[PDB]
């Protein structure tokens, strides 16, 4: 019990480099939806509901790829588009034809069948990135609510619980990016086993109920998949995405590494100033999946269950100890007295409402940010977290290596994006824990 | 405007 080990913790180390850039499957708070009231069917009546299509041209070229085969393969989904437009039975997803600009993209070069005495390439630093201001941009949009539901009440006693959280985050952004993301990975998942030889193109669809209770079908823009053969579970399918954006890459190039940004067609928006016009992009890149990581995707909900019962457990950490339930207290007024967030005033706090997101949020980026760097931040800041709190209470955790705990943490801390907020967010926590 | 931060609710909810 004798206490007396200090303000022994210090900040994680955060790595210096170039800025930490974007790596999502889809686009985050940076999508722009196409919507109404057969996917592909769908995509043209989404399509339709925009007037300012022009001829694309790019803005922020891919400074590894080879850009021009980007701008070909949009035209080359437009001119295909074109050709299913009325006729009368459109398809689902749809073969598109296997270009030059498609092969390449969907790396179709580095097929097998072609090369010589190179075939014989054995060899055996993944580069540091420092934090950027955008991921926490993204997480505070993230934890945000929306003008639409993404969820029934349910799923198609303490069961009041679950609908007073339900009640709190269906309307979540982070929901939104749950059923966005189970609906494109089931899709990528079926075009995978029902093609396997085919360059399909997918459209990126998601549906919600609006405030006034009318069914929307949204548009994110489309997924081209290459070549999907073999059952091998952790076998990878390229693809390469498309998707709408009112963004300006130009603003934060250092995100946008791994695309290219192509400005498709010009919008007119209704504003407390009247019509204004803004430029619309398309962002696109290179990528891949495999049964497993699709599985994943299509089973975010369980984001959903998580979230949950944290916020479930966190509440017997007071019920029981204030004796009554305390559901409907705090669900129903305040208790605005957990901390979760800065502001130029400093430390902040937020009801149970607040806290239900910002645990969705949390979980669903966990899921979205998924890495190695991830798992190993994950279970060492935990214990960093544990000693912390101790100290804080003035206990003796032990003699314990603490600065071989340190090592282990910041060996994960190279660049990811998300890990490093994680590593700030916790140096933030170590600042007020151990003021 | 804040910056959510999730690892704050530790300043109150116990680790676990």
């Amino acid at each position: 019990i004798e206490p007396f080990l200090k303000t022994t913790p210090r900040p994680l180390r955060l790595p210096d480099g170039p800025p930490c850039s974007q790596r999502s499957k889809f686009l985050l708070m940076d999508a722009l939806k196409l919507s109404i009231e057969i996917p592909l069917y769908d995509a043209i009546k989404c399509m339709k509901t925009f007037f300012g299509w022009k001829e694309p041209n790019i803005v922020k070229p891919h400074e590894k790829g080879i850009n021009p085969n980007y701008l070909l393969a949009w035209k080359q989904v437009l001119a295909e588009l074109q050709d299913i437009e009325n006729e009368e039975k459109i398809p689902k997803t749809k073969n598109m034809r296997k270009t030059s600009q498609l092969k390449w993209a969907l790396g179709e070069n580095m097929a097998p069948e072609k090369v010589d005495f190179e075939d014989c390439k054995d060899v055996s630093e993944p580069k540091p990135r420092s934090l950027a201001s955008w991921i926490q941009s993204e997480f505070n949009k993230a934890c945000e609510l929306t003008d639409s539901s993404w969820i029934e009440l349910d799923e198609i006693i303490a069961s009041m619980r679950r609908n007073y959280f339900t009640a709190e985050v269906s309307h979540c952004r982070a929901t939104e990016y749950i059923m966005k993301g189970v609906y494109i990975n089931t899709a990528l998942l079926n075009a995978s086993c029902a093609a396997m030889d085919d360059f399909q193109l997918i459209p990126m669809i998601s549906k919600c109920r609006t405030k006034e209770g009318r069914r929307k079908t949204n548009l994110y823009g489309f997924i081209i998949k290459g070549r999907s053969h073999l059952r091998n579970d952790t076998d990878v399918v390229n693809f390469v995405s498309m998707e709408f954006s009112l963004t300006d890459p130009r603003l934060e190039p250092h995100k946008w590494e791994k695309y290219c940004v192509l400005e498709i067609g010009d919008m007119l928006l209704r504003t407390a100033i009247g019509q204004v016009s803004r430029p619309m992009f398309l962002y696109v890149r290179t990528n891949g999946t495999s049964k497993i990581k699709m599985k994943w995707g299509m089973e975010m909900r369980r984001c959903l269950l998580q979230s949950l019962q944290q916020i479930e457990s966190m509440i017997e950490a007071e019920s029981s100890v204030k004796e009554k339930d305390m559901t409907k207290e705090f669900f129903e007024n305040k208790s605005e007295t957990w901390p979760i967030g800065e502001s130029p005033k400093g430390m902040e706090e937020g009801s149970i409402g607040k806290v239900c997101r910002t645990l969705l949020a949390k979980s669903v980026f966990n899921s979205l940010y998924a890495s190695p760097q991830l798992e190993g931040f994950s279970a060492e800041s935990r214990k960093l977290l544990l000693i912390v709190q101790a100290l804080r209470d003035n206990l003796e955790p032990g003699t314990f290596d603490l600065g071989g705990l340190y090592e282990a943490i910041e060996e994960c801390l190279i660049n990811d994006p998300w890990v490093l907020l994680n590593a700030s967010w916790f140096n933030s926590f170590l600042t007020h824990a151990l003021k | 405007s804040m910056d959510v931060n999730p690892t704050l609710l530790f300043l109150k909810v116990p680790a676990q």
